[PDB]
């Protein structure tokens, strides 16, 4: 009653700038959520919206579609699918099973989007060639991010860099830091044949272009979404897709408590602590 | 040279140190003399990052940057001509000397008591030399009703 | 080299039917990547391939998407939301912010979703009519789940019930449980005009009519999804895309560490113990 | 039956050393657990068993008995103890809510134990005295970690980091660091 009558001072302690809750209708950025579904924006869309805060080109929201479909998943081998499926044979929840595998997204894993942007946007603009890229990555004993696969190499390529690669050529305007990769992937083939833009690499400098290249963003506020982390939270949200369904599966095949063998860990113990 | 009007209702100062209660007031007394903007643009303190702190403009929520170098607040705000120190007797000196290496300060507010006489003195000659007025050190500061207020001078509102 | 010549034998101790990683190309659910891509298929389809092993209609998989869209956010005050806003401010980390949010969904908060469709559906199949199930509800001390709002009643509807309501009555070939949902719905806004059916509710209806009303599903494997929580995991995926930009928006603005003040916590410790 | 008879090879893809499930009786690296009871250790010795694999005094094991009293709670006001209450609010877990509240330990919260202890013993190794490592934290624009209390000063002191200081000082062989801290 007295903050009605404007009587009191207490300042807020949150601040929010994605969704207001508040009010007739739901808001997304400024944004109406029904002028949001008329706008026909579908996942990419609401997702720059709550992230950026920025209405952003049909084309950059497909993309942004399109690398949290790549994404979804790798298989159970990964640490994440992997913890995943140890909680949900436990018969723990969804969200803890999805959580635990979550957990592990980090540098080893699920952390090659962030750096291999990080690497090739410090390379671009540093100014130095790819070729002096690769030199000064090999003298530092440093692999390039987003640089290498496990067996296709060239005539037989990843099947996810290519799908991903061609959207790009197609709709993207401008790809300075794309093309950039793409001399640095020639030169590491030109080393061994399976030195060529991972995935990770390839969506990370495609990410960077699409923040740096379409209207919505200067420069300055995509190195800063670059810096948060805004390509981690791609990866998580595009890998959650795949962990709930790998949740769904174990549960689905009614699958018992797992234990690990003990002949696959070695016992080092001291002799007497 | 020194001029004869410190302050008026369009002064713009810089505050060194985290004065959060000194700057509210500041802004209520500004508000309360029907001023158009606050009195204090940035903040400048060295042991945290460039932000923004949330403040008062009588009901009105307003933010005030914070800076953690002064050549940044000198930058984006050249507007102000006056700085109001916060610091200790330890580091009024070097705060003072890195102020008068900019022009557009023109009014330096020392607020630390206990600083050696001999470096009271180096800031005096210096302030003589670049022409800026120094409310001398172990002091409230000053009012100037209607137009502006350094620190915590005159008490709460 | 023995399992290569089939010489021992080591059974696999673990078992997924919805990614295969290795080989050529990536597979969900017994489908290239490529053919996943030229089906023009979005998240939606993905998420039915990763999550059911379906091959869904084009309708079904929009209206996932719409799912996940109306329930990215909700605002800051929210449970999740708090608790992600929380942890970003500590400086933690995104998968760290995004998990804290993500382990208050349950029953209380995020779990309407799946507790309106379980109610629902087993009104629907124990053939009693509307009024009797909100009879049994009342007699039981229970609430009914999906039903009720804050502010909007009629005349003034959700805006995203309605949207979602109009897709699925344009798109859906029947909706069975959605008709006896909103029967119960004219039940309940006959005794007070804001007893109307939620988003929650209204996804959760909708969901288990798309699963038993398409081909791709029986009614023992729609039952089961439902079971397992499937819905729980759409509000889950749904809200983190909410959940990753309120961390991403608390990063941007910078704000410090978060302490909640001494005069909203009530102190009642024993005199001495 | 391959692996009994020795007629084939598989690396085994996991190391530990802390704990034997396996055998007779559970082991804490090494140390049987019949022998740590009868040893009179509790959490202490225990904790020191299982992560650093070493057999520490009593006077060590009581003190990171009393660690992890004096770090046990500190209201519901921070934000690992907030995020825990709203979990529970949520009726979710007894696990989900330990682990909400937990994941805010980090740099910000909870984080002053390690960040006080790297700094300061960087400090101590580089050999610089007390009043050069404060100028040197003073000029850097960095606060020294552990340093700087909210309303106890002096003649008021923590009541913490006096029992624990008091303990140290009675049975602790040498403490170097924290004299050189105590001067800082
Ligand atoms: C997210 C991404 O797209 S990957 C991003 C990774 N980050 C980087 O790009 C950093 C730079 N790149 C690199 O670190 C390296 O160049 C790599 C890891 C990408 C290249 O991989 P490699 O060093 O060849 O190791 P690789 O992962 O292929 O594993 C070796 C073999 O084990 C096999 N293998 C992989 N996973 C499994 C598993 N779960 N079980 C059994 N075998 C497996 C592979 O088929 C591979 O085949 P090969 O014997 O023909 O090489
Ligand atoms: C996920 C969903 O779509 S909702 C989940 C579905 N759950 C169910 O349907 C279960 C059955 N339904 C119910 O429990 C009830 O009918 C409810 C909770 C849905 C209806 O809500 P109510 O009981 O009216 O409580 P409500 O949440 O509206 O809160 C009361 C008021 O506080 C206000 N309020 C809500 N959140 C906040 C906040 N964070 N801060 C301040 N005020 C708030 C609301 O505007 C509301 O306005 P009013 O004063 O005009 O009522
Ligand atoms: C884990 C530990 O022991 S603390 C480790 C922290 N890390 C460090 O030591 C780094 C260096 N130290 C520092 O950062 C600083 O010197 C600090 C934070 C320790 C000193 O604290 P301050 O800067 O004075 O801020 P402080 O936490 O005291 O908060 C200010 C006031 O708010 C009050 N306050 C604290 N928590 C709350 C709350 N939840 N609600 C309301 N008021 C509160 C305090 O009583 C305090 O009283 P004051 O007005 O008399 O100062
Ligand atoms: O996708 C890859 O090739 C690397 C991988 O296993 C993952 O992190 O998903
Ligand atoms: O959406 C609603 O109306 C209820 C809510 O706050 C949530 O759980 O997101
Ligand atoms: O213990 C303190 O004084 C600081 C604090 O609030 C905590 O992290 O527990």
């Amino acid at each position: 009653w007295a903050r009605e009558l404007g009587l009191i001072r207490k300042p807020a302690s949150f601040m929010t700038s994605i969704c207001d809750e508040r009010g007739q209708e739901l808001i997304y950025a400024g944004m109406p959520i029904t002028e949001v579904f008329k706008e026909e924006m579908g996942i990419g869309g609401v997702l720059g919206l709550l992230w950026f805060q920025k209405r952003l080109p049909k084309y950059s929201c497909q993309f942004i579609e399109m690398c949290l479909m790549v994404t979804a998943d790798h298989g159970p081998a990964v640490s994440g699918a992997h913890n995943t499926i140890i909680c949900a044979r436990a018969g723990k929840d969804l969200v803890s099973s999805l959580t635990s595998g979550l957990l592990t997204i980090g540098d080893r894993f699920g952390g090659a989007l962030d750096a291999a942007a990080k690497m090739f946007s410090k390379a671009f603009d540093s100014g130095i060639i790819p070729m002096e890229f690769v030199n000064k990555m090999k003298k530092e004993g440093k692999l390039i991010m987003g640089i290498g696969h496990r067996v296709k190499s060239i005539n037989n390529p990843d099947m996810r860099v290519q799908i991903l690669k061609d959207y790009v050529r197609q709709h993207f305007p401008a790809t300075p830091l794309l093309d950039y990769a793409l001399e640095v992937e020639k030169i590491t083939t030109s080393k061994k044949p399976n030195l060529i833009l991972n995935v990770a690499g390839l969506i990370g400098v495609a990410f960077v272009d699409m923040l740096r290249n379409c209207g919505s963003f200067t420069r300055e506020e995509a190195d800063e979404y670059i810096d948060i982390g805004a390509l981690n939270g791609i990866f998580v949200l595009g890998r959650s897709m795949g962990f709930i369904g790998h949740y769904l599966d174990q549960k689905r095949l009614k699958q018992g408590l797992y234990r690990h063998p003990w002949d696959d860990i070695s016992y080092v113990l001291p002799e007497h602590m | 040279g020194k001029s004869t009007t410190l302050f008026s209702r369009h002064t713009k100062a810089i505050v060194w140190g985290m004065q959060t209660r000194a700057v509210q007031g500041m802004l209520d007394f500004d508000y309360v003399c029907s001023r158009d903007e606050p009195s204090v643009a940035a903040m400048v303190y060295p042991f945290t990052g460039d932000h923004k702190q949330k403040f008062y403009w009588g009901h009105k929520e307003i933010l005030i940057p914070v800076f953690k170098n002064m050549a940044d607040a000198m930058r984006k705000h050249p507007e102000v001509d006056v700085l109001i120190n916060f610091a200790s007797l330890r580091s009024a000196y070097d705060s003072t000397m890195e102020t008068m290496n900019y022009a557009q300060i023109r009014t330096i507010a020392i607020i630390a008591e206990g600083i050696p006489e001999a470096l009271t003195r180096k800031l005096i000659k210096k302030a003589d030399q670049k022409g800026v007025t120094i409310i001398g050190p172990a002091t409230v500061g000053g009012i100037k009703p209607g137009c502006f207020k350094i620190g915590n001078t005159g008490g709460m509102l």
